[PDB]
């Protein structure tokens, strides 16, 4: 009914080992099989770089990679089962950063929401 | 689109209550809830953030609590500083909304005012006006009765009060009555008195002078 | 040392546009993000916009998306906000805040303007003038002498009073102006001091009508 965003505000991981960022989200037109695009940025929210970008087409649950920084970046979650959680891999000390959750529907322009708060992911050495 | 309602419009308080003000949005803010105070004629200053989190600076007797819908902003123990306009911001998805503000006025003890009179000066008079000017100084309660009188004939018609917002240091409020003719009316009369009445007063009190002296 | 510097005032004719300012200093401008928030007197505050000032993007209040419009300028480190076709509902104060760190769990507003005051009105402006409330065995009260101004006549609001060009504030009431019967206003200002400084210390308050471009500073002395 109701676009919203589920995303922890920490997380933390050592340095050459993955992180997980969850992402889970609410919307409007709760049976939306329309295409679909999944959006991950860094370092501000609505401005900051996208590191990782996928599609989904009409009718499909495959989330096509369109972008994924240093292909490091991959979907876990199920963007049709409103789960875009995102995995790191591989993680570098300057992967230290917070990240923003973002998914596009196709419709209207207000079809479309990101994470106004985001998760800083916390890399140890 | 998130009602954000504050509790209670307004309130009066004295100096070491303990003090309660809540408010309620219409959706899980997901606790990203922040509280500021405003004084008339300032500019608003953040007291607490992420529901519970206090800016640097800002006194310990302020606590803040909540979760989900409901949240509150505590004062342990009222200092007079702490009076003002205290309004909620979710700031959790756009847009931001506000509260509609609570109004925290403080209860102390009755105080009677000190009467100044001032009378025109020359500078204004050679303009052709006079202005007399009645001042009621650092008085509570807030309720004063001013009644100016020209060679003792009762005045209406012809003078305007501003009262200050309530003072900081010690909760009173000052209250100023300007009588305002012209220099020929001015002239035309001798004793220019204005007369007080307040709670703190055991009678009326005027203040008064003579246009020569 | 960050400082976020309004204009104070702003006198604009229905139907026009105004740009209003907001200066920053003592910080590194495009690593924050600036909010604009509106506060009509005697009401509420509502957000207007926020704006990245290191990459102008702007978010806006659908409210306002049709009138406002935030800008940045980076080479003066100036955030601005127009307000296009003015009515008298757009008169209003008008702050512009800055966020602590904005996007983290823990952000918030870290400093917030001095708000500028806009009048929309088809009227000129006009400066007030300034008359003296002389202390006098009439205005004494246990050992302390009460003196001020008078400042009558300007339009629109505010004017800014201080006394010995801000060395004065312990004991200062300046008063909400009223409205005359003409449409100006007055107020007055006023401070209590010793009784026994009258012979040696100086009082003038300072008065400053910026949409007239009015400065003038009255010296109070006794009779």
């Amino acid at each position: 009914q109701r676009w919203s965003m589920q995303v922890p505000p920490e997380v933390s991981a050592e340095a050459g080992d993955a992180a997980v960022l969850p992402c889970t989200f609410t919307h409007p037109h709760r049976h939306y099989d329309g295409p679909l695009t999944a959006i991950w940025r860094a370092g501000e929210p609505y401005a900051g770089p996208q590191v990782f970008r996928c599609a989904a087409a009409r009718g499909s649950e495959l989330c096509q990679t369109a972008l994924s920084l240093h292909g490091r970046f991959r979907l876990l979650g199920n963007p049709r089962r409103n789960d875009l959680s995102l995995r790191v891999e591989r993680l570098a000390l300057a992967d230290d950063r917070r990240y923003f959750c973002r998914v596009e529907f196709a419709g209207d322009v207000h079809d479309r929401y990101e994470s106004r708060h985001g998760v800083r992911l916390h890399v140890t050495a | 689109d998130i009602k954000m309602t504050q509790s209670p419009s307004s309130m009066y308080a004295s100096l070491g209550e303990r003090v309660t003000i809540t408010c309620k949005a219409s959706q899980d803010i997901n606790s990203y809830l922040s509280w500021f105070q405003q004084k008339p004629g300032k500019s608003p200053k953040t007291l607490i953030y992420r529901a519970n989190r206090l800016v640097d600076g800002v006194p310990s007797r302020f606590s803040g609590s909540g979760s989900g819908q409901d949240y509150s902003l505590t004062i342990s123990s009222l200092e007079y500083e702490d009076m003002g306009i205290y309004y909620c911001l979710q700031y959790d998805e756009f847009p931001y909304t506000f509260g509609g503000g609570t109004k925290l006025e403080i209860k102390r003890t009755v105080a009677a005012p000190s009467v100044f009179i001032f009378p025109p000066s020359d500078e204004q008079l050679k303009s052709g006006t006079a202005s007399v000017v009645c001042l009621l100084n650092n008085f509570y309660p807030r309720e004063a009765k001013v009644q100016w009188k020209v060679d003792n004939a009762l005045q209406s018609g012809n003078s305007q009060e501003s009262v200050t917002e309530q003072d900081s240091k010690d909760s009173t409020y000052s209250l100023s009555s300007t009588l305002t003719l012209s220099k020929a009316d001015y002239e035309k009369h001798k004793v220019y008195a204005c007369e007080v009445t307040h709670q703190g007063l055991s009678s009326p009190v005027t203040k008064s002078f003579n246009r020569g002296e | 040392q960050v400082q976020l510097q309004q204009p104070g005032a702003e006198l604009v004719k229905p139907g026009a546009s105004v740009k209003m300012s907001c200066k920053a200093s003592g910080y590194t401008f495009t690593s924050y993000w600036i909010t604009w928030v509106i506060q009509r007197p005697g009401q509420g505050l509502e957000w207007i916009g926020d704006i990245y000032c290191g990459s102008d993007t702007m978010h806006y209040n659908e409210k306002f998306k049709n009138k406002a419009t935030l800008t940045v300028d980076t080479s003066s480190s100036t955030a601005y906000m127009q307000l296009s076709s003015l009515t008298s509902e757009d008169s209003a104060v008008y702050y512009c805040a800055r966020w602590w760190d904005y996007g983290s769990s823990y952000d918030y507003f870290d400093y917030w303007g001095q708000g500028t005051t806009l009048t929309v009105s088809s009227a000129s402006t006009k400066g007030p003038s300034v008359f003296p409330l002389a202390p006098s065995s009439k205005s004494t009260s246990g050992g302390t002498a009460a003196l001020g101004c008078l400042v009558k006549d300007y339009f629109p609001e505010p004017v800014t009073v201080s006394w010995n060009s801000g060395a004065l504030t312990s004991g200062v009431h300046t008063f909400p102006a009223v409205l005359q019967s003409s449409g100006l206003y007055s107020l007055s200002s006023v401070v209590t001091v010793p009784s026994s400084s009258l012979g040696t210390q100086t009082y003038i308050c300072n008065v400053n009508h910026k949409p007239s471009n009015t400065k003038v500073d009255k010296r109070v002395e006794p009779k």
